[PDB]
């Protein structure tokens, strides 16, 4: 198991320049909790894309990136468990293997108006990118 | 006859045994053998799997194995898979999908071949090719091109692929599960629109349900399940028909299955959208292709994202696992299936004998945690007793080569024996 | 598995006169989720007692009833899973058996000020009592 | 000296697990519940204890207490076998609150607390109760001697105590038995608990939370503190009894413990029945005060319902948990084995787990089906120059029918990844 | 003390090309257990030679190499404790010292027929050689 990663603009683990880097070994669990209804009622709506390093640097996604998980419900604690095995129940396989890099980001504006905005968004404003170099 | 456990019980003795001599063992550790398929009929089976280099994606495969074999008694009081013939698909490097059918004690493989791995997102079926590869224990395999030009369709389909874990032979007609692509919303969704779930603030349920049928990589395309009926005069004068599945309880296009079992025709559809419960049913009519959908409240499948196990409410979701079922008793509405006992991860396969409303009994395959991406199950009468053979797309050795596993087991004669 | 029971004053399953009755068979799972931080910020703090029917009628507990679970944190999803087996990891054994009765209540005032009020509280005001007749 | 076995992270271990059924008796009455098993192995002989009750599996609610003496024997099976030698029922079983087994000099010794009051720990004192030693060997009739608690010396102002644990220890002529004491004043400090950086409950402060978490859950005025009792004697003559408390460093609510002689050291285990849900164990440094070198285990926990489920870390007024013995395998590699429960809140799915202080090395489920198990105990020993272990599980596979614990024998895998 | 080395053809520590290398410091204990009677009754019979690197590569022994320890009995767990001191109770001294190389192998066939086979054997088939640069 690993420390779950709460996906909100109010999380310190997202380094202002490097994002959140993780070095998970194969067979590790990792939750990605998207936040519940926060106390101050700041509704947080995102849409996460499994992406490639080049467009993770450029912070742009075309139609081919698959919507890995979307933070639809504000009340329900929506979550996303990951085991770094090879086989995954996701569309497009998503083989993890070992000694690879895996980048997860969101291009969305904070609210639901830009939910499917794929041009810019949080990837560069807050640099909320999860980078997972397995191994080492 | 029908003398077996039909009640809720613990500690079942399936007499589970693994079969290792059927599936070949590749010398290269980097090769991944993935997406196994198995279809049994009249004591003969057809097994198919894909081989790729450092990648377990189906069309990303340089070899596609096609095996034909027979069920044989070895005096063991249990069925054994006897491999008779084994060939590689002549167009393996271009295979997008294949479906096995064992017809008249012979093997038939229906494959979709294309130069473009993304053909389903940006092309049409006139740009691709479709083949029937057929052989048995003695004859050399022969491959014939399907004349899709001479095909008749019940709707304005723009693309299609044979997608599923098995097909069916009825007389001179082959019935293969297929997933079609169409670029206009010609569908209705009374079943999806009738759910009383929280309405998401962006769109309404009619929009949610229309868009949930779209391809996730082409917002302009829709994936609709269906069947293909191919009749012929001894590989002559092919007559091909493409019919869509009923609009009652529509679910996003996904690999399915047709199986001849117990005097019936069973259709299965993998749940890759928001309705995470078992989609299966016996075939009532053929036009439109109407399976009598079950109300299963206990069988689901794991998936990451917004639609995990036991999820019911409509939502724009994509993802899931393929898990065949096999009927055991028509009157008692009993079925067996190797499902994954996890909410979001694909692991811990469990042989599960179930009702439409209750789980009857179950058993883990391995004591240790086991990765399993898909399972298929087929059951049959052997020595007047019900036996089943399942294939699991396993990854027990993480980091090393991937190879599926075959298990044989018996429905328990008595309840609670250990 | 069984339907989890959200424990809040905004839960309909608590019938105004009959409470919440369940007829579980042995070997069933049953979660008792105490609510997250609700949207309207109505902080709900409770303290649940395993009690006897006689003390369930008066809605009062002496010191011998064991505080089964307390709903301390508003943000964290505090929970309580139950399997109706005989052996349970709780102090005082808590044998389930079959053909028995098992009553769960809270005597607490809605907020933390009367969190440990054992005289009356929600057991009679809102009749938020869970009664579990196993069998039948 | 010699130690050949798997000492790395691996999957699919071959423990060569086998269940033993001929040792523990099978009661003809389906309504009788046999619960809370104890087993202690030493020098090739064992002492087994369990409680028998009518329509209730509570320990003090028991009308019979079985005491079994036996031997480890080679049957040419390439594995150790349990040979049951003697089996007797405790003469005061219906008044037994707790018992602890010790196998000393190839014989069985049972240290029991007898009381007229099933709630003696909440409203009485140890002067009102009696404590006995029942001792025997093969076919010899059992003899029970009353412990002279009047001539007992204590290191603090204790008001009550019970022998609570899965085993004791014999060192020369001295017995060291795990005990849970009761005292009615807060004499404790909690630097370890007070150092945690967790969310502060809006009601009480962290110093109060940590002070109060040591209280008994059924007498708000009493505190339960773990400790040991050292009984030295001249061949059951001139008893000298000493009561020492556990170190106040990393205090946890009073709970059943264990002392075991393994690898030239003495290992103390304490079940985690409070907020620190991780493994409490350690080797004994000093005897006065009883100071075990507490482990820093980050991977071994136990299930429990309520505010302290599996892997719960933050201080909280919690009570509840399961007893799950450990047994050391290699001192240099800091390796241990234990039958733990693979569930966050329910007591089910036991798994034999060989683990580090920081990582789990390998594991295997005991049963393929879901299995109810309230507590486990494990003891390991050398057999044929190889490490073997025997575990007893407080099982409930047959719900509604009779309850009976189960004994399993298994070997630590010689090589890694063999199945 | 050090981790003992079980001496059987069923030991992974014997790398398929490099054998089993150990870097012990002076004054450490090290057992070399020859195996008990295995479960499937495959009797393992060996004869271990303290050898020099030159003939350890060729995997051959003349009469002068000393039979360090022989695995005669299948049931009894015969063993061999080593302390890397200078003085040893063995014939021919066997001084350990420091910064030296020490190679131990067996040329024997798996069974008792080739127990004293000194020409080839396990030293080259399975590369079961213990090499110790102290
Ligand atoms: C498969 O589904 C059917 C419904 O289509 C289930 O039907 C009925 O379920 C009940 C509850 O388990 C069964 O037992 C009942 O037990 C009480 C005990 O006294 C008895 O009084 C009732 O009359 C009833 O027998 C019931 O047997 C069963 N229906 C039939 C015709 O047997 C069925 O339970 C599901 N499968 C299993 C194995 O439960
Ligand atoms: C998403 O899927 C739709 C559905 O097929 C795709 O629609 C088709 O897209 C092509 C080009 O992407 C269009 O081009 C056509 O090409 C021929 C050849 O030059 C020309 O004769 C036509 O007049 C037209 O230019 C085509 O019209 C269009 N629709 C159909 C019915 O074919 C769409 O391209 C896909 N988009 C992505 C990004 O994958
Ligand atoms: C048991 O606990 C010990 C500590 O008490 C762990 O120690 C060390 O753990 C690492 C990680 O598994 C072992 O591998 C090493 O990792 C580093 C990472 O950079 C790598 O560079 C090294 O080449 C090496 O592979 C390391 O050997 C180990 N060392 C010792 C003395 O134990 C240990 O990992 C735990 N047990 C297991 C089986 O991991
Ligand atoms: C909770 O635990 C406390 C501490 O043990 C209990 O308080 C003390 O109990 C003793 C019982 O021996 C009381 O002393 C005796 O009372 C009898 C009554 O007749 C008298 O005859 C004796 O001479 C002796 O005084 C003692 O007074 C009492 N408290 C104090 C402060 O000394 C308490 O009873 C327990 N409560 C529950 C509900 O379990
Ligand atoms: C995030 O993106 C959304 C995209 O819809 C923004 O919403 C639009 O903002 C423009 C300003 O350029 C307005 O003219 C539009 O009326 C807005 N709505 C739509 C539907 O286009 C939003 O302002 C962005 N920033 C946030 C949400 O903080
Ligand atoms: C667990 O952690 C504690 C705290 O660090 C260890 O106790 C310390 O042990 C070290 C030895 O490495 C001593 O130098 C310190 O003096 C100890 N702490 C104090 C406060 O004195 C304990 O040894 C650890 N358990 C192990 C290593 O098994
Ligand atoms: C020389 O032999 C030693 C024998 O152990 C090798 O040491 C281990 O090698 C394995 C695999 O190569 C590593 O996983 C271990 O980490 C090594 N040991 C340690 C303590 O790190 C060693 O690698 C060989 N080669 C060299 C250059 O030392
Ligand atoms: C193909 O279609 C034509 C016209 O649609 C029809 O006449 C013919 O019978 C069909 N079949 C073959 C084999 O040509
Ligand atoms: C398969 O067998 C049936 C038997 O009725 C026959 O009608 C059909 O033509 C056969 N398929 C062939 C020969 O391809
Ligand atoms: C949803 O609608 C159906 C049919 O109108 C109804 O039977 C069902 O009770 C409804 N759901 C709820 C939760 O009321
Ligand atoms: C569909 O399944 C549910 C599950 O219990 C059931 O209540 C409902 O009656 C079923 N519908 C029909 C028509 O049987
Ligand atoms: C509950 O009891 C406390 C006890 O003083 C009181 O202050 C409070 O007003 C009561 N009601 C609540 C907390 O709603
Ligand atoms: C109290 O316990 C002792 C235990 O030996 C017993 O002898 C005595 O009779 C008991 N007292 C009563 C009143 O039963
Ligand atoms: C146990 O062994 C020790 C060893 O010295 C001996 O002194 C003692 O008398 C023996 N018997 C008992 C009952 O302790
Ligand atoms: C110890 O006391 C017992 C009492 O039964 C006696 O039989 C024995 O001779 C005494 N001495 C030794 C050494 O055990
Ligand atoms: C090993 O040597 C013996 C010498 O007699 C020979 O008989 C045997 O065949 C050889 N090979 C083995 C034992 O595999």
């Amino acid at each position: 198991n690993l420390e779950p990663v709460s996906w909100s603009s109010l999380n310190p683990k997202f380094l202002s320049g490097k994002g959140l880097v993780i070095y998970p070994k194969i067979g590790d669990k990792l939750d990605i909790i998207c936040p519940r209804a926060e106390a101050g009622r700041p509704y947080e709506y995102y849409k996460l894309y499994l992406v490639r390093p080049e467009q993770a640097a450029a912070c742009s996604t075309v139609l081919d990136p698959n919507v890995l998980v979307t933070c639809n419900r504000p009340e329900q604690e929506i979550r996303f468990t990951i085991k770094f095995q090879e086989f995954s129940p996701n569309y497009m396989g998503l083989e993890f293997k070992k000694h690879h890099d895996y980048y997860i980001t969101s291009t969305s504006n904070g609210s639901l108006e830009g939910l499917e905005n794929r041009e810019g968004g949080v990837c560069r404003t807050r640099t909320m990118k999860i980078i997972m170099k397995v191994g080492q | 006859g029908k003398i077996f456990c039909k009640s809720v019980s613990k500690d079942p003795d399936f007499r589970l045994k693994q079969i290792d001599y059927v599936i070949p063992v590749q010398q290269d550790r980097s090769i991944c053998m993935n997406n196994p398929l198995l279809d049994i009929s009249d004591g003969f089976f057809t097994y198919i799997h894909y081989e790729g280099i450092n990648s377990c994606k189906k069309s990303d495969s340089f070899k596609v194995l096609l095996s034909h074999g027979e069920i044989v008694d070895r005096g063991d009081y249990r069925p054994s898979l006897y491999l008779l013939s084994s060939h590689y698909h002549p167009y393996s490097m271009q295979v997008i999908n294949c479906v096995p059918v064992t017809c008249n004690q012979s093997s038939f493989v229906f494959c979709h071949i294309s130069n473009n791995t993304k053909t389903l997102d940006n092309s049409d079926y006139s740009s691709d090719e479709y083949y029937i590869t057929y052989f048995n224990g003695i004859d050399r395999p022969k491959t014939k091109k399907i004349p899709i030009n001479n095909m008749t369709a019940d709707n304005r389909y723009i693309h299609f692929t044979f997608s599923g874990g098995g097909g069916v032979c009825l007389g001179e007609e082959f019935i293969i599960p297929v997933t079609t692509v169409i670029n206009t919303d010609v569908f209705t969704h009374d079943y999806c629109e009738s759910f009383n779930c929280s309405v998401q603030t962006g769109k309404s349920l009619k929009e949610i349900c229309s868009e949930s049928l779209r391809s996730p990589t082409n917002s302009s395309r829709y994936n609709l399940n269906g069947i293909m009926i191919i009749s012929q005069n001894n590989m002559t004068d092919f007559k091909i028909q493409l019919n869509g599945i009923t609009y009652n309880k529509l679910s996003f296009g996904s690999p399915g299955r047709l199986s001849k079992t117990l005097g019936q025709v069973l259709y299965y559809q993998s749940s890759m959208s928001w309705d995470t419960y078992l989609k299966a049913g016996f075939v009532e009519k053929w036009k439109p292709f109407t399976p009598n959908w079950m109300n299963n409240t206990v069988i689901s499948r794991p998936n990451q994202g917004n639609c995990p196990r036991y999820h019911k409410c409509p939502e724009i979701c994509y993802g899931g696992t393929y898990n065949d079922i096999a009927p055991l008793d028509l009157g008692k509405d009993m079925y067996v299936s190797v499902i994954l006992d996890s909410d979001q991860l694909a692991e811990n396969p469990e042989i599960t004998v179930f009702n439409s409303t209750t789980i009857l009994y179950k058993e883990r395959v391995s004591k240790d945690e086991l990765n399993t991406r898909s399972t298929t199950t087929s059951c049959f009468l052997f020595l007047d007793e019900p036996w089943c053979i399942s294939v699991l797309e396993t990854n027990r050795f993480n980091g090393k080569s991937i190879r599926p596993e075959i298990y044989s087991y018996k429905i328990p004669k008595y309840c609670g024996t250990k």
